DNA sequence: ATGGTCGTGCCGCCAATAA
């Protein structure tokens, strides 16, 4: 007959509209033209499918009469066929009875009992959720979806290469891609997996606005983008990352064009076309999308800003075709990431900054920070009021277009860099969804997918779709104190994987009905957990295997790393899963027994080692520290290797390992504490590297004079040099500092403080006490560019004369020069700033106090202490 | 009523030795902990002290332990006020009875406030009537009171022998109490 | 839209019962 292969990469549905059909994307490999198209395939007939409970004792609906008379297959199906179908108008149906086991949290159901299994097509009404009936007490899958439907049933795990048999022509065009198809029931739908992922096409873009002054709007009046056509999934970024590129400018409507513009464009000789107004350029974008057709959109705030700013100037505008922005043909769109994903429906949408808050911790998810921390690049900022006044000369315009490409590349760059795309392509394949929610960032729906995918493969029945609360780890007391000998530090691996994989944690196993269920019985075999958890854990193991190879990339080290700490937190989320109320899989006692178990293992552990008559000063939950008071490596290295072999001895799939080795440590509170840590290089010799955990340092929210003095405080403190040499150079450094601040020479960025938002601006009530909400509703009234909920707001305390407390009297780093009648508030720094955290630090240490600090930063002792005379 | 000029003299004549102790505890150290501040402004309350001359004593005081006002303001005003019933719930307090600070809430370490015939120490008490040119009977007397687990007859005796009066008249149970029945007979 | 434990900086609020 006729069989054509295809590789879809994104699915999409709409039950209110079409029900009952599927729309699957992807490419076709085609011989005349030795490359690879778009391509989309229908799938139609998709039947929900029911699960009758019978019950044993049939009940009347008045007062639960029981005749006498035993129920029977035929009564259930009797009843169904004669009384449901009748009153919600079900006219065609087929039904089995089969076999299947319920292990949740529904009680009065039997694990396992027979199911009268019916299916019907989409197109008739649907039952409610909780229909009862005089043989039948319950019904299973009433508002399954019809894409999780047909992903389930035909057992597709991520993108893949899949066969069609039967193909059918559409004799309406539906979609934009150059080859359709159609299959007339997802029966006839096959996956194979010894087939290569084929190259895809890459488009990076990004666009600069403009705010109207005459009336509150924005336009946007330059655009650019970069376009790659041989993007390879399964192998490293291609050098260079872009082929061709093109990039449109047109006029905001007032401001004409400078004279001479065309000439001096011929001139440069560059892929640039100069649009009228700007409806020109919305066609020509909409135009040169349909022609590059691409298959990936990877931007800065696409999701945020730019689509939906976008979309709201196709539709004020009535650019003509606003459905080629995606891969469907539509008429109206909707609004509201839910109105932009379904908007851009056919093609995927990859945001670098998502990626980057999901992947790597930085101070700030900026675009000029990105390129700062992740490329060690500068990246220049052009203010956004300065816009108008750049328009009318043709040099600031074409440097203007050029700072847009270079964004453009920088986008790319950062993109190609963190190497997202494999990732999230590896993630899919392993959970089994829908691979462009996951570049949406969350983690409860792979593990929701996951466990879907685990209990339709072992013959189970799956909850339907819906429409602190218990004790966690335990933290030893610390011993706060300074400490010169080395300090072991053992830790588990994976130890709520192993804890669950060891007692066999699993919803089958567990019976359950604030108490902690008893451990299941070791006759049992293992659940469905352990063993999806062991994949995760073994992947993890093989990433570090590939990492202990030596002589590798630096470059190669760092993606690997990422890679492995992805997969360690999404192996990790797992557990977390099961401790959330909105989960599809909420279940608090299974949480609450491993952290009984945890808790356990701890103090079992603390207690053997206690022991051996060794001092036990700090642990978080999996951590034991050992003052082994030893000068000597070899001792302490036998004493820790001893150690690990008891430990290791009493478990099966446990296991320690010695972390690191201290030279030096300070401990101050809980998680907070500082230590040098050793690391051999070659011939026996080791060096050491300091370290940071908790401090206030580490955070950003304190101004970075104080976070470079409290880390220069920390460095000599730590150092081997005599404890009376530290005190006079940490009191030279103060003296220093307290000069220059008073002086005025220390730079203005260094002042700056950022905090993060949680809600949005408009919702704080106390925004007259919270000086980060008050520069953030500045900037949105008086400004441009908005921020929302998530973003970072950096503010600096001046000096107003207003006789206000410091809280009011926050101003944005741009209002400080601006001005004349703002000045930076010493005071406040070097009162509330620096001392806070030397005091604090240094409070272990003798010889140094809060008065001494006071006197060598050049402030008044007659507030801390004096009093006594 | 009362003026600054005298609350001096009257804490050395008519107030009970535990608030004679917290007056000059503020006075030198000026600074108190929870319980002594609550207590003097609760007895200050009693003897007819109103909000404005106490929040100018409280907050000339407080500048004499070189704190800037504003501190002091976002500090401990609200207290001041809302011990006077006049924020909050806005309900008046009784000062503390003699009974409360004698058994409730024991002073600790840094803290003035309690009954001294009590919580502290005989042998410091001794010094400490010696500087209240107490006759060395009256001494010997309240501490065989001390030593018999007596202590509002002890005070009792204290006020007799300070006052030059056989017999109070009285029976001790607010330090309230005492003052008034001290100034009915002075003045 | 993964779980819990820990600390640091801003605010407002309370106790009391003779005569
Ligand atoms: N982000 C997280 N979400 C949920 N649980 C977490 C998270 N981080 C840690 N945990 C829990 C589960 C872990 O078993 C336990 C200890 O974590 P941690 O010490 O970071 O690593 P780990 O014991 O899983 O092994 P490894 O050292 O190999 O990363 O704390
Ligand atoms: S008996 Fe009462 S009034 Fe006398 S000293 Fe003790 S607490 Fe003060
Ligand atoms: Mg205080």
């Amino acid at each position: 007959e006729q069989v054509f292969h295809f590789y879809w990469l994104d699915a999409y549905e709409d039950q209110y509209n079409q029900p009952g059909v599927v729309f699957l994307f992807g490419k076709v490999w085609i011989e005349s033209a030795e490359t690879h198209v778009s391509c989309c395939v229908m799938v139609k007939n998709i039947e929900r499918t029911l699960y009758f409970l019978p019950r044993e004792m049939k009940i009347d609906l008045n007062t639960g009469k029981e005749t006498g008379t035993p129920i029977s297959m035929k009564d259930v199906y009797e009843e169904f066929d004669e009384k449901i179908a009748t009153k919600y108008k079900i006219m065609k149906f087929k039904s089995k009875p089969v076999e299947k086991n319920y292990a949740f949290e529904i009680p009065d159901v039997p694990e396992k009992s027979e199911y009268l299994e019916v299916k019907y097509s989409a197109e008739m009404p649907q039952l409610p959720q909780d229909l009862k009936g005089e043989t039948f007490s319950h019904v299973f899958g009433t508002n399954t979806s019809s894409l999780e439907l047909f992903l389930m049933n035909r057992k597709i795990k991520g993108p893949c290469w899949l066969e069609v048999k039967s193909p059918q022509l559409l004799n309406q065009p539906v979609s934009w891609c150059k080859v359709e198809a159609m299959a007339l029931k997802p029966d006839l739908v096959n996956v194979i997996k010894d087939v290569s992922p084929p190259p895809l096409v890459v488009m990076a873009f990004s666009m600069k606005t403009m705010q109207n002054a005459k009336n509150h709007q924005n336009e946007i009046i330059a655009m650019a983008a970069l376009v790659h056509h041989s993007f390879a999934l399964d192998k490293a970024a291609p050098k260079p990352p872009f082929q061709s590129h093109f990039c449109v400018v047109s006029k905001p409507k007032d401001c004409i064009f400078p004279y001479a513009f065309k000439e001096v464009i011929e001139k440069k000789n560059v892929k640039v076309e100069v649009a009228a107004t700007e409806r020109t350029l919305l066609g020509f974008f909409l135009a040169k999308v349909h022609k590059i057709d691409p298959d990936i959109i990877v931007g800065h705030n696409i999701y945020g800003f730019e689509l939906e700013v976008l979309l709201q100037r196709i539709n004020v505008c009535k650019a003509p075709h606003w459905s080629k922005i995606g891969r469907l043909k539509r008429s109206n769109m909707p609004k509201l990431g839910f109105g932009e994903r379904n908007a851009t429906c056919g093609r995927m949408i990859c945001d670098v900054e998502i990626s980057a808050k999901e992947l790597i911790r930085c101070k700030s998810y900026h675009l000029s920070e990105l390129v700062q921390q992740i490329l060690k690049t500068e990246r220049v900022v052009i203010p956004m009021e300065n816009i108008q006044n750049m328009y009318s000369e043709s040099s600031q315009l074409l440097y203007l277009l050029e700072h847009t490409w270079k964004d453009a590349k920088f986008i790319l760059q950062i993109m190609c860099e963190l190497n997202v795309l494999p990732l999230a392509l590896q993630i899919t394949n392993i959970a089994g969804n829908i691979m462009s929610r996951t570049l949406m960032g969350g983690r409860s729906e792979r593990n929701e997918f996951l466990l879907l995918h685990a209990f339709y493969e072992n013959n189970y029945i799956v909850p339907d779709k819906q429409i602190a609360a218990y004790a966690g780890g335990l933290v030893l007391d610390p011993k706060v104190g300074f400490y010169d000998k080395f300090i072991l530090l053992l830790d588990f691996n994976s130890l709520y994987p192993s804890i669950i994989q060891e007692f066999n944690i699993c919803f089958t196993t567990v019976q359950r009905v604030e108490q902690i269920p008893e451990l299941p019985d070791p006759s049992l075999e293992m659940g469905i957990l352990p063993r999806e958890i062991r994949k995760l854990v073994e992947r993890r193991k093989q990433v570090k295997q590939l990492m202990k190879q030596q002589d590798l990339n630096p470059d190669l080290i760092l993606q690997y790393d990422i890679r492995q700490k992805a997969l360690k937190l999404t192996a990790n989320s797992m557990y977390g899963c099961l401790g959330f109320s909105y989960s599809r899989f909420y279940a608090k006692p299974l949480a609450a027994l491993v952290t009984y178990k945890g808790r356990e293992i701890l103090m079992h552990t603390k207690e053997m080692v206690q022991k051996m008559n060794l001092e036990v000063i700090y642990g978080d939950t999996d951590s034991i520290m050992i003052n082994t008071n030893s000068t000597n490596l070899e001792e302490v290295f036998k004493l820790g290797n001893k150690v690990k072999s008891e430990v290791n001895k009493l478990y099966k799939l446990l296991e320690i390992d010695i972390d690191g080795v201290f030279k030096s440590l300070l401990l101050l509170k809980k998680k907070k504490y500082a230590a040098l840590v050793v690391e051999p290089t070659s011939d026996g010799n080791y060096v050491t590297k300091q370290e940071l955990k908790g401090l206030d340092i580490v955070r950003r929210d304190w101004c970075d004079l104080a976070k470079d003095t409290g880390n220069f405080v920390i460095g000599q403190i730590l150092s081997d040099q005599s404890r009376d040499t530290i005190v006079e150079n940490i009191q030279k450094r103060l003296i220093e500092i307290g000069e220059n601040v008073l002086n005025g020479s220390v730079p203005v960025s260094q002042f700056e403080i950022n905090k993060a938002l949680t809600k949005d601006p408009q919702d704080y009530p106390d925004k007259k006490s919270l000086p980060h909400v008050h520069v953030a509703l500045w900037i949105n009234s008086q400004g441009g560019r908005k921020v929302k909920a998530g973003d970072t707001v950096s503010y600096v305390i001046c000096q107003d004369g207003s006789n206000l407390t410091a809280s009011q009297r926050a101003y944005a780093p741009e209002q400080l020069q601006k001005q004349d009648n703002l000045t930076i508030d010493t005071q406040y720094y070097l009162a509330q700033q620096i001392h806070p955290v030397v005091a604090r630090i240094c409070e272990p240490i003798d010889g140094i106090d809060a008065v001494l600090i006071a006197t060598w930063l050049g402030l008044d002792p007659t507030q801390f202490r004096v009093h006594h005379y | 009523k009362i003026s600054l000029d005298q609350i001096d003299l009257l804490s050395t004549k008519s107030f009970p030795p535990c608030m004679r102790q917290l007056h000059k505890a503020l006075r030198e150290n000026h600074h108190l902990r929870h319980g002594g501040r609550m207590q003097y402004g609760l007895f200050l309350k009693g003897i007819g002290l109103t909000l404005e001359q106490a929040l100018q004593f409280w907050k000339q005081e407080f500048i004499k332990g070189k704190m800037d006002p504003d501190k002091f303001d976002k500090g401990y005003s609200y207290n001041i006020r809302h011990s006077f019933g006049k924020e909050g719930k806005r309900t008046d307090y009784t000062p503390f009875s003699c009974l409360k600070i004698i058994l409730s809430n024991p002073p600790s370490q840094g803290d003035y406030h309690g009954c001294p015939f009590r919580h502290s120490d005989p042998e410091l008490l001794k010094q400490k009537l010696q500087s209240y040119k107490i006759s060395p009977g009256g001494i010997s007397q309240i501490l065989d009171l001390v030593k018999g687990t007596h202590y509002q007859v002890a005070c009792q005796k204290y006020f007799e022998m300070i006052h030059n009066v056989d017999d109070c008249g009285f029976s001790l149970n607010h330090p309230n109490q005492f003052f008034c029945e001290s100034q009915r007979i002075l003045n």
